C-alpha cells in the first residue's frame, strides 16, 4: 500500500459569532482567589 | 478411491500389517477397530498443531455424531496412502508387532511428500525493513514521498 | 508545554506532550479555558417563525 | 477426540504396551489404573515444571475429589499421543517390560511437537540496553526526550 | 499428589523396580522397608549438601519422631517423580536387582531438571573489580557519586 501524497478535504466549517464576540481576559491572579467570577456595574438611572 | 473412510483408513492399516483382512479367517474385533480409529485421530490432531501443522483436509469427527468410524476422512486421494501407512506404523505395537521396513520407507515417504507443498507454500520471504530506503530510482515512491519501505 | 493559539475565533490555549517509558508510549492534550457570558440578556434576541397554534 | 480422562489415557498408554487391551483377552486390572494415574500425575508435574516448564493444559486433581481416576485431563487435541505414548513408556517398568522403539520414537517426537509452540513463544529478544543511544533520526525518542534506552 | 510421605516414595520405587506394588502377592518387610528409607535419607543428604547443593524443601526427620515413614516428604510436585527414580535407582542392588536403561535415564532427566531451577538462580555476575573507575557519566549526575567501585 503507497496511500497517496493527496488528501479528500471533506469539512469547511465558519465561525463568525464567536469571531465577533468580544473577549475578556481578567487578571488571573485575582480570579484564582475570586474564584473566577468578577462582577462589573450596570449603567445607573 | 475404494477408501473414503476412517474405518477404511483402518482396515488398510491393518491389512497392510497382515493382520486382518478381506481374506483372512479371523478378524479384529469391533473394539480394536473403533480404538484404532481413536488412534488416528490423536494422530492427525498430533500432526495438524491446530492449523501451524501438516494441512491435508483431514476432517475431525464430533461427538455429537455417535460413530467416528463411518466417516469421510476428507483426505485428497494422494494422502491415503501415506496416511494408512503411518497409521499402521502406530498401531503395530498392539499387537506386539513391528512394522517392517517397506511400511517404514513408505510412512517417512508419504509424510515428506504430504508436507512438501504446504513447505513450498510457507517457504515466503520477509518484506522490506521499516529501516530501508525505497531508492531514488522509484519515482513514483519517491513523488508520494514514500523514502522508506513500509515494513512489517 | 506550548501555547494553542486558536485562529478563527481568537483564543489561545495549551498544548502539552508527556512520555511513559514504562509502557514506552505518549499522551498529548491540547487544553482551552474559556466561559460564554450574557451580560445583557435583554438585548439578545430570539426570532421564531411559524409559531401558530 | 475419544480420549476425555485420565482413564482413557492409561487404557490406550496400557493397550500400547500390550498389557490390558482388546487385541489381546485382558481387562485392566483395577491396581493397574491407579498405578498409572500415580506415574501420569507424577510425569505432568515434573513436566510442568510449575509454569516454567511445558504447558499442556492438563487440570491436575486436588485432595478433596476422592477418585483421580475419572476426571477430564484438559489436554488439547494435539496433546493426547504424545501424553499417552510417554505414559506407556514411563509405565512399562513396572510390569518388567520395555516399550518398543516405535513407542519410543513417536514419545521423542511428540514431547518435540508439544513444546515447539512454547519454545517459538518464548524465542523473545531482550530490549536495548541502558546505555544505547536513540540516534538523531528517532522521532519519537526525541519527542520525548529520551537520548538513551531505558533497558530492564 | 498421592505421594505424601517417605515410605510412599519408597513404595512408588519398589512398584517402579517391580519388586512390590499394591496388586502384588507377595510383599516386602518393614524392616527393608525402613532400610529402604533410610537409603533415602542418605540420598538426600548426600544432594543436599548441607544447603550447598540441590535445594529440593526435602525436610529431615529427627530422632524424636520414632518413624521416619510417615513424614511429609516437603517436596514440590515437580520434584517427586525424580527423587523416587532415583531412589530405586539407589535401592536396586539391595534386591540382587539393577535398575532398567528407562528408569536410569528417567532418573537423569529428573536430577537435571531438579537443579536447572536451582542453576539459573546461582549464575550471577560478580560485582565490579575493587580498582575499576565509575565513569565520567557518573559524575554529572549524583554530583556525589563515587570516583571508584567499591568490590568484594
Amino acid at each position: 500500500t503507497l496511500a497517496v501524497d493527496e488528501i479528500i478535504e471533506t469539512i469547511s466549517a465558519i465561525t463568525p459569532m464567536a469571531q465577533k464576540a468580544k473577549k475578556y481576559t481578567p487578571p488571573a491572579a485575582s480570579m484564582q482567589r475570586s474564584s473566577n467570577t468578577i462582577w462589573m456595574p450596570v449603567e445607573q438611572e | 478411491m475404494q477408501i473414503k473412510t476412517k474405518g477404511d483408513l483402518v482396515r488398510a492399516a491393518l491389512r497392510k500389517l497382515g493382520v486382518a483382512s478381506d481374506a483372512t479367517l479371523t478378524d479384529v474385533e469391533p473394539q480394536s477397530m473403533q480404538d484404532a480409529v481413536d488412534d488416528l485421530e490423536a494422530m492427525m490432531a498430533e500432526w495438524y498443531q491446530d492449523g501451524k501443522g501438516i494441512i491435508t483436509g483431514y476432517v475431525f469427527s464430533d461427538d455429537e455424531n455417535p460413530p467416528a468410524e463411518g466417516d469421510d476422512h476428507g483426505l485428497r486421494s494422494s494422502a491415503v496412502s501415506a496416511v494408512f501407512h503411518n497409521l499402521a506404523c502406530r498401531i503395530a505395537p498392539d499387537y506386539a508387532l513391528e512394522a517392517t521396513a517397506k511400511i517404514i520407507a513408505t510412512a517417512k515417504y508419504g509424510k515428506e511428500l504430504l508436507y512438501k507443498q504446504t513447505a513450498i507454500s510457507r517457504a515466503k520471504r520477509a518484506p522490506y525493513p521499516s529501516r530501508m530506503p525505497t531508492g531514488s530510482g522509484n519515482s513514483f515512491a519517491n513523488l508520494n514521498e514514500w523514502h522508506y519501505f513500509p515494513g512489517e | 508545554t506550548t501555547s494553542f493559539s486558536i485562529p478563527d475565533v481568537g483564543l489561545n490555549g495549551i498544548f502539552a506532550t508527556q512520555g511513559d517509558i514504562s509502557t514506552l508510549s505518549g499522551l498529548c492534550r491540547i487544553a482551552l479555558w474559556y466561559g460564554v457570558n450574557a451580560t445583557r440578556p435583554e438585548a439578545i434576541g430570539v426570532g421564531l417563525p411559524g409559531q401558530t397554534a
